[PDB]
Order: structure tokens, then C-alpha cells, then sequence
């Protein structure tokens, strides 16, 4: 109070001093099934892959992708992303993400960049210079090698001009190394540009087939249709916590509530548009959202130069939630109610006054 | 595969009243015994809405600009209405997007389709002719749903293309008047929101058509256009709208 | 609750002070107003169990004690016809307390005339 | 965008604190009048026509 | 711009109201007392002094 | 008449209703002040010719 008054003494009567807040103890965010889940399974772990000329083009849209468990699984070699963050895919939101699927030779796993100039990059497998994504790539030496040379995974080998990014080529035209006249028929300088890997097991590290996986964002004026999973922790009632529900959030007690929604209503409102009932959206179901109990400080006292006891009331709180009295007005700490009627001294409110004579109410 | 139908006869489209139609819930806020003001894509009270038959010789399918919104309205009995044609120019260069219910379940499609000039169904007395599109190219979005559906049964819809969002609200209607629009009050719920993204300015209905030439069933439905205006809604104590008030009708509802 | 909202609202220095003591200024002045109005007394008259004040007739101004209330039939209609940091503080006067200020008020004026407004 | 929303909050506090100031003003000069009517007409016999 | 501008005129036209405000309680007090004076002056005659 | 300062000012909430609120209390005050001020009878006197 002296404090407050900006003085060393403090004259007989009630100051408000403070505000009591009821602190908020916990956090509770509550998000909805997920469910729709992105079909990686059947791009990552297909029964056969596609040569690296003709990539598999899938397209990921209107779904819910966990990249937590591609990017935590152990069999990956090499996990490079060049527009983003592998920790943060699982917060951000893109439109659609287009995954190109190949194999290529463990020397060409490196040709798979942004500024880096090969074969592949060059002629089969293109990236831009403002790429953005993840390109993932693992070793698949159990499943493409053959004992007899895996001889299905072909690749170009010449082109006349370079790739632009994201551009296919399945043409079979006959390349010409020099400048003679080629209609189609092979010669001494006229060569088919598709050439077939040699996959052995015997090979080492670095001429064993690698599958590659590229995934590319899109982040154009459509509606972000692919987003990271959401993390719903369990929900706890009657108590003053931080609410998140689907977007909305806020701080109130969260009790059980007899408004019955219609089935398309999420959240409910008063007269002054505060909210003030919601549903969960894990399990369907209505609560009312009533605010903590804030409340006004006062103190009562006498004058310094009298006394130095106070009394304390804290203004629309009930007593349990805090010489205690509760009265209309709040919750009265520090004085002694009494039966007897005497003549207002410092007014409390609600027909409550409190006097010195100890501090009585 | 197409046909074209040469045994219509010639008839002016007609106008009928909206009374106090195409109300449709803002948002998804739960509101309970009080008066809420909001501005948004709305029907006009009593406004002029176009009223397109079918009866046996009428078959009214042409294609009308969307403009900012389109409220239809369907009385239907034996079930012709079944779908919808959006788009902006309605061929293989741009792309539209494809309602259809037909005898199994409903499929939303967004991809390049060449439509035909006259698009229909048709039943033979058991559904065994599709003629509604020649081709479908390049497809971005699919989406199997739940079947949404004397004139007995009473469709409203409220299609909306804001920033990329297709908003379809919906209400079923029991009644029994036989020629046009009954006046009354019914909030349309919001249904399914859809990621469509894609330009559109106009639309056609799709019919089907009763083979036994052709016929076509007896049916009627009404077409309204939304503009931005301002309701005052009504919320009962179990948080439904029952009436409405159009801000700028007349000077009383001001 | 936003700490970094208070922290650049107090870069503007002692204006919700201000704003808090014009609405303290305001409550203290309505009890005050309730206070000038209501308690001009400082004796509670009550008026004799047998009402005969020759014919005149004050059963619905005086307080009924059928009600729990005990209010007049007149004061009972009147109470009747009348219907985010935010708090309301209550009134210093309960409505009970009024009434019966009101029904000293009425008892001094029917059985003392205006000599209780005046002294004795 | 907070420094926006905290003085816009505040010209409606100040603007609502300033109207409730002129209401309490009528408020209070009609509760003078009410004690008035009270010492006059209750307390006494007024000779004050009307 | 605009933005400047609206808040410049709209503080401008809260200053107005806000002294129109006060002007009209005064002359509501002034009314008052003339209405007092009308029931209490020519209405009848008044034994306050002055 | 400028549609965009509008669309701005609407972003600043009801400060203009609250604004016409009062004047047109004050408007109807001053109609209330002369009705308390001059008509205080109800039957119109005419003096004798
Ligand atoms: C149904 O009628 C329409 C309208 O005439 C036909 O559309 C035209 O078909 C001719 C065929 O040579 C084209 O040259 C026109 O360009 C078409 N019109 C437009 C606006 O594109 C349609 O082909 C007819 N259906 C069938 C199956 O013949
Ligand atoms: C004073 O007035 C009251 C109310 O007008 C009278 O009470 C009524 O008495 C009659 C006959 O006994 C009843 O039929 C009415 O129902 C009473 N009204 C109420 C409101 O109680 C009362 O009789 C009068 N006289 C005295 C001496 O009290
Ligand atoms: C294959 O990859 C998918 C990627 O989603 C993963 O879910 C699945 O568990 C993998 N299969 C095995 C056998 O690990
Ligand atoms: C969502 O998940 C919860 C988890 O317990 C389950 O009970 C519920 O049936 C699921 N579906 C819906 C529509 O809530
Ligand atoms: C509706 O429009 C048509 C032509 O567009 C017109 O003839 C008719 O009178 C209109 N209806 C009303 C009620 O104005
Ligand atoms: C949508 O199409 C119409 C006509 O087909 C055109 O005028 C308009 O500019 C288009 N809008 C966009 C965003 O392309
Ligand atoms: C309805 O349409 C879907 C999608 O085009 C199709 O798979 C299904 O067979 C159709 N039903 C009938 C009865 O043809
Ligand atoms: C659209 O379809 C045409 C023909 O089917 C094809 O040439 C073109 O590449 C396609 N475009 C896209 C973006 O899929
Ligand atoms: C609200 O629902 C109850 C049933 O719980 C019903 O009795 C009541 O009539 C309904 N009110 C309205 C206005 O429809």
C-alpha cells in the first residue's frame, strides 16, 4: 500500500493495491485424429523402382505426412535437404510435394544437387538452383543386385543440349558423337544414348545401386493440403490451464457443459463474443470455458500513525481459491467477523465495513 | 461419347420469389439466444430467382455465369437432378472441377475434361447411360464421399469459391407443394469444404434423362446469386438460426 | 496474460493509474450518491402494530411482512418491473438495507410529522 | 502490431472511461436532486411550486 | 496514409464530441435551473431570497 | 465518399456508432431541455380581448 500511494504513511480507509491473477498451471492442446495418412510406403518401399531417364513422378497432396519416422529411420544414407529443415517438416505446411523416385550408381548420389554438374545431373536427373526439399538415398545391394548383372536399370548417357529442372526424357533418338549423317542407324560415331548398368554383388561401395528418393515442395497461392502431424496430449478439466483447441487458444477452467451442439459447431460464443463453449476435437464433446478467477486487491487498514495491522480482500473470489471471511464482495483475510452492528468505518462493499478497535468485519 | 437433344420445345426461362431462402450459417461458432450481425456473401430476401423446368417437352440445361456465388434451390422427386458442372471455360484447355452422384456413391474430381454441349444421364426402365464428358486428362484432386441426396423432397445449396476454398452447404426439407418455392425458414448447415483452387465463372446443372427417344422426369429447381450484404440472424436457445433479417430490403429491417 | 503486451505498456507511463482511479473516483461517488439520498436518518422508526391513522390507508407503501424481503407492495413491483478485467463491484447498501431506510423514512413521516426531519 | 492493438485498446478505454466520467457526473447532479426531493417533500412541506 | 489520416480525424471528432459532451450538461444544468425558475417564479410566488 | 478509408476505418470498430450514439443524445436532450423549460401547461390561455 505504501508503495501504491507513493507515501511513508498510509491514512485509514481501503486501497486497491494489486490484481490477483490464478496463474495458469497447465498447457493443454488438444488436435484431431490423425487419420488420411500420405502413402510413403508404397513410394519408398515399392516392390520395383524406375530408371533414372523415366523417375516416378508421385504426387503427395490432401493428406497428413509424419516425416519423423523417414527421417528416423537408420537404413537412409544420405538425408540432405536444400530449402528447408529436417527437424522442421514435421511443423511447416506445403501444398504438394512431388516425390521422384530412381536408381543410379553410388558415385552419382553426390550428382543429385543443386550446382553439381554430372551425367545424371546433366542428362538424366536435373535440380534447380533454388531447389527446395529433401533428397533421401539408401543402399540396395540385397534387392537390385543379381548374381547374372541387373541389367533393367538403365540410364542416358548423351544429349545434345542439358536438362531443364524437373524434365523428363524417354526418347531413344541416336546420339551423334560426330557429323556424320545418322537417320536412326548406328555407325562408328553413332551410339544409343540409354546404357544399362552393371550391378554386381562383388562391386564395393560406390558401384552398388543406390535408390533414391526426391522430394519436392510446392508453395503456390492453393491451399497447403500437405501438413506435419499434430501431437494431442491429454486433457484436463476444472482446473485454470492454457487451452489450444484446433487454432483456437486461451486461458480459462474448462468444465463439463449442457449446450448440445449441432453437429457442424466447434466453438461457442456469448453476447460479447468471448468464448465461451467448445468442443474437444478428439473425443466429441462440450465444454464451457470459464475465465480464472481474476480479482482486485484491496487492502484494509487504519492509519500508519494508529496501527500497522491489514486486512486484505480480494474482490469477486471465493475464499477457497485463495481470519478468513467470505463476504459478497470477495474473500476477506485478516479480520475477525463479529456479530455486533456498529457504524461504517471503511467501507468493504455489500453491507460489509470494516473498524479497529485487532481489525474486525 | 455425346448426343444432342432435338425434340426440346422452345419456352422462355421463368422468375419466381426467394421469400426467405439461401440463409446459410457463417461460421462454425455455436451461438445461443442472442442476435448476431454479420457480412458476408449473402441470398437477398424476396429476390428475383430463376426457375428452370424439366417436364414432358423441357430440359432446361444451358450454362450460366457463377458470379460470386450460386444458391440452388431443388424440388425433386424421383431423383433427376444428380450433379453439377463447374468451370470457366468448360473444355480440356482450362481445368474444372466434377460433382456427380450416380447410382453408387458421389465423386469429386478435379481434371481437364472435355464436356459435351448437351451433358446428361439417363435411366432406362436401371442406370446404363453415362454421357456427361468425352476425355479426362490431368487430374489433381479426387474425393469419394457420402451420398449428399408432387415434388416431395426439398434440396437448397450454397456453393462459394473464396481464396481457394469451396464451400457446400446443404439442407434436406420434407414438403408437399406441387409448383414453386415454399415460404418458410431453413438455415442451410455447412457440409464439406473442398481444396479445389481453380478458377470458375460458370456453371450447368446435370439431369438425367427416363428411357423407355428420350424422356425427361418431372423436376424443377431455382438458381440464386449471392451478394455481399449484411444479416441479422436469430439464435434459439438450442443455437439454431430461425429467423433472419436482410439489412438492406426495406427500411424496416434497417 | 501477454508479458511482452505489459512490457511495451509501460513504455506509456501511468495511464491504466489514471484510468483505475476515475473508475475508483466514480464507485466511491455512487455509494456516496445511495449515502446522500437514502440516509438522512440516524434513527430507524418503525410504525405502531395497529394501523389506525383514522382511514388513511398506507398498507402498500409500508412494508409487507409476508415477504422475505420486506419490502412494500409498491417498492416489490418497482423491483420487479426494472430487469477481460472486467468486475462490478457491489453496491455499500444491500437493496435490504435501502428498504429499510426507505421504511424509517415512512414511519417518521406518518407518525412523527416532519419534526423527526428537524430534531426529536 | 501489438503497439497497434495497445493503442487502440486504450483510445477505447480512455473514450469509455471519459463517457462513464459524464454519466457519473448526470448521475451524481440527479442524485443531488433526489436528496433534495428527499430533505423537502419527505422531510417536510415544501412551498416550492412543482 | 490513410491510416494517419483516419486517426488524426478521428481523434479530432472524439476532442469534438467530448466538448459537446460537457457544453450539454452545462446547458442541461441551465435548462434545469430555468425550468426551476419557470415553476418557481412565474408559476408562483417564491420566498428564496435573490 | 472514399470506399478504401472506409474499409480502413471499419478495422477501428464502432468508434463512429458511439460517436453518432452521442449526438444524437445530446440532440434529443436539447428537445427534452425546451420541452422541461416551456411546456409546463397543457391547457393554451388567452388573455380577455
Ligand atoms: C451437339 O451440338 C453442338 C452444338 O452445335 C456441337 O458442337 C459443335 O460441333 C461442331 C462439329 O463439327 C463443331 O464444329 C463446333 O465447333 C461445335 N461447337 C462448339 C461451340 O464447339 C456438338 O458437336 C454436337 N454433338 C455431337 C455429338 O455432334
Ligand atoms: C388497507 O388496504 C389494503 C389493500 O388495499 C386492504 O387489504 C384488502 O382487504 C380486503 C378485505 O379484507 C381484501 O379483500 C383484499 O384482498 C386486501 N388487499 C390486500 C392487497 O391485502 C385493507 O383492508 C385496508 N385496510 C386496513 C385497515 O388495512
Ligand atoms: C517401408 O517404407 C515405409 C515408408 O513409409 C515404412 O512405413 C515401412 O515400415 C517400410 N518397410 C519396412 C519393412 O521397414
Ligand atoms: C478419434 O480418436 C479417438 C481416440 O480415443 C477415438 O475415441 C475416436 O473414436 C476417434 N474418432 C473420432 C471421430 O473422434
Ligand atoms: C424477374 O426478371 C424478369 C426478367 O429478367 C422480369 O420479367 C420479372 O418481372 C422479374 N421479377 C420481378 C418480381 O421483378
Ligand atoms: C477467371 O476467369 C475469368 C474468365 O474466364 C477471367 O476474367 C479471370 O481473370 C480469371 N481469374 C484468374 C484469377 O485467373
Ligand atoms: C459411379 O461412378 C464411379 C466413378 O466414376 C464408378 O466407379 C462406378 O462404377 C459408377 N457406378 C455405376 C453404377 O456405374
Ligand atoms: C496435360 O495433359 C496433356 C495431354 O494429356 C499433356 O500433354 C500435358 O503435359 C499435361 N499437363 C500437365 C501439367 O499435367
Ligand atoms: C429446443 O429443444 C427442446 C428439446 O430439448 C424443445 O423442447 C424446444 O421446443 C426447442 N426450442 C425451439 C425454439 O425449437
Amino acid at each position: 500500500t505504501k508503495c501504491t500511494l507513493k507515501s511513508f504513511t498510509v491514512e485509514k480507509g481501503i486501497y486497491q493495491t494489486s490484481n490477483f491473477r490464478v496463474q495458469p498451471t497447465e498447457s493443454i492442446v488438444r488436435f484431431p485424429n490423425i487419420t488420411n495418412l500420405c502413402p510413403f510406403g508404397e513410394v519408398f518401399n515399392a516392390t520395383r523402382f524406375a530408371s533414372v531417364y523415366a523417375w516416378n513422378r508421385k504426387r503427395i497432396s490432401n493428406c497428413v505426412a509424419d516425416y519423423s519416422v523417414l527421417y528416423n529411420s537408420a537404413s537412409f544414407s544420405t538425408f540432405k535437404c536444400y530449402g528447408v529443415s529436417p527437424t522442421k517438416l514435421n511443423d511447416l505446411c506445403f501444398t504438394n510435394v512431388y516425390a521422384d523416385s530412381f536408381v543410379i550408381r553410388g558415385d552419382e548420389v553426390r550428382q543429385i544437387a543443386p550446382g553439381q554438374t554430372g551425367t545424371i545431373a546433366d542428362y538424366n536427373y536435373k535440380l534447380p538452383d533454388d531447389f527446395t526439399g529433401c533428397v533421401i538415398a539408401w543402399n540396395s545391394n540385397n534387392l537390385d543386385s543379381k548374381v547374372g548383372g541387373n541389367y533393367n536399370y538403365l540410364y542416358r548417357l548423351f544429349r545434345k543440349s542439358n536438362l531443364k529442372p524437373f524434365e523428363r526424357d524417354i526418347s531413344t533418338e541416336i546420339y551423334q558423337a560426330g557429323s556424320t549423317p545418322c537417320n536412326g542407324v548406328k555407325g562408328f560415331n553413332c551410339y544409343f544414348p540409354l546404357q544399362s548398368y552393371g550391378f554386381q554383388p562383388t562391386y564395393g561401395v560406390g558401384y552398388q545401386p543406390y535408390r533414391v528418393v526426391v522430394l519436392s515442395f510446392e508453395l503456390l497461392h492453393a491451399p497447403a493440403t500437405v501438413c506435419g502431424p499434430k501431437k494431442s496430449t491429454n486433457l484436463v478439466k476444472n482446473k485454470c490451464v492454457n487451452f489450444n483447441f484446433n487454432g483456437l487458444t486461451g486461458t480459462g477452467v474448462l468444465t463439463e457443459s449442457n449446450k448440445k451442439f449441432l453437429p457442424f459447431q466447434q466453438f461457442g460464443r456469448d453476447i460479447a463474443d468471448t468464448t465461451d463453449a467448445v468442443r474437444d476435437p478428439q473425443t466429441l464433446e462440450i465444454l464451457d470455458i470459464t475465465p480464472c478467477s481474476f480479482g482486485g486487491v484491496s487492502v484494509i487498514t487504519p492509519g500508519t500513525n494508529t496501527s500497522n495491522q491489514v486486512a486484505v480482500l480480494y474482490q469477486g473470489v471465493n475464499c477457497t481459491e485463495v481470519n478468513v471471511f467470505q463476504t459478497r464482495a470477495g474473500c476477506l483475510i485478516g479480520a475477525e467477523h463479529v456479530n455486533n452492528s456498529y457504524e461504517c468505518d471503511i467501507p468493504i462493499g455489500a453491507g460489509i465495513c470494516a473498524s479497529y478497535q485487532s481489525i474486525i468485519a | 461419347q455425346c448426343v444432342n437433344l432435338t425434340t426440346r420445345t422452345q419456352l422462355p426461362p421463368a422468375y419466381t420469389n426467394s421469400f426467405t431462402r439461401g440463409v446459410y450459417y457463417p461460421d462454425k461458432v455455436f451461438r445461443s439466444s442472442v442476435l448476431h450481425s454479420t457480412q458476408d456473401l449473402f441470398l437477398p430476401f424476396f429476390s428475383n430467382v430463376t426457375w428452370f423446368h424439366a417436364i414432358h417437352k423441357r430440359f432446361d440445361n444451358p450454362v450460366l455465369p457463377f458470379n460470386d456465388g450460386v444458391y440452388f434451390a431443388s424440388t425433386e422427386k424421383s431423383n433427376i437432378i444428380r450433379g453439377w458442372i463447374f468451370g470457366t471455360t468448360l473444355d480440356s484447355k482450362t481445368q474444372s472441377l466434377l460433382i456427380v452422384n450416380n447410382a453408387t456413391n458421389v465423386v469429386i474430381k478435379v481434371c481437364e475434361f472435355q464436356f459435351c454441349n448437351d451433358p446428361f444421364l439417363g435411366v432406362y426402365y436401371m442406370e446404363s447411360e453415362f454421357r456427361v464428358y468425352s476425355s479426362a486428362n490431368n487430374c489433381t484432386f479426387e474425393y469419394v464421399s457420402q451420398p449428399f441426396l408432387n415434388f416431395k423432397n426439398l434440396r437448397e445449396f450454397v456453393f462459394k469459391n473464396i481464396d481457394g476454398y469451396f464451400k457446400i452447404y446443404s439442407k434436406h426439407t420434407p414438403i408437399n407443394l406441387v409448383r414453386d418455392l415454399p415460404q418458410g425458414f431453413s438455415a442451410l448447415e455447412p457440409l464439406v469444404d473442398l481444396p479445389i483452387g481453380i478458377n470458375i465463372t460458370r456453371f450447368q446443372t446435370l439431369l438425367a434423362l427416363h428411357r423407355s427417344g428420350w424422356t425427361a422426369g418431372a423436376a424443377a429447381y431455382y438458381v440464386g446469386y449471392l451478394q455481399p450484404r449484411t444479416f441479422l440472424l436469430k439464435y434459439n436457445e438450442n443455437g439454431t438460426i430461425t429467423d433472419a433479417v436482410d439489412c438492406a430490403l426495406d427500411p424496416l429491417s434497417e | 496474460d501477454s508479458t511482452e503486451c505489459s512490457n511495451l505498456l509501460l513504455q506509456y507511463g501511468s495511464f491504466c493509474t489514471q484510468l483505475n482511479r476515475a473508475l475508483t473516483g466514480i464507485a466511491v461517488e455512487q455509494d456516496k450518491n445511495t449515502q446522500e439520498v437514502f440516509a438522512q436518518v440516524k434513527q430507524i422508526y418503525k410504525t405502531p402494530p395497529i394501523k389506525d391513522f383514522g382511514g388513511f390507508n398506507f398498507s402498500q407503501i409500508l412494508p409487507d411482512p409476508s415477504k422475505p424481503s420486506k419490502r412494500s407492495p409498491i417498492e416489490d413491483l418497482l423491483f420487479n418491473k426494472v430487469t477481460n478485467g472486467l468486475t462490478v463491484l457491489p453496491p455499500l447498501l444491500t437493496d435490504e438495507m435501502i428498504a429499510q431506510y426507505t421504511s424509517a423514512l415512512l414511519a417518521g413521516t406518518i407518525t412523527s410529522g416532519w419534526t423527526f426531519g428537524a430534531g426529536p | 502490431q501489438i503497439d497497434r492493438l495497445i493503442t487502440g485498446r486504450l483510445q477505447s478505454l480512455q473514450t469509455y472511461v471519459t463517457q462513464q466520467l459524464i454519466r457519473a457526473a448526470e448521475i451524481r447532479a440527479s442524485a443531488n436532486l433526489a436528496a433534495t426531493k428527499m430533505s423537502e417533500c419527505v422531510l417536510g412541506q415544501s412551498k416550492r411550486v412543482d
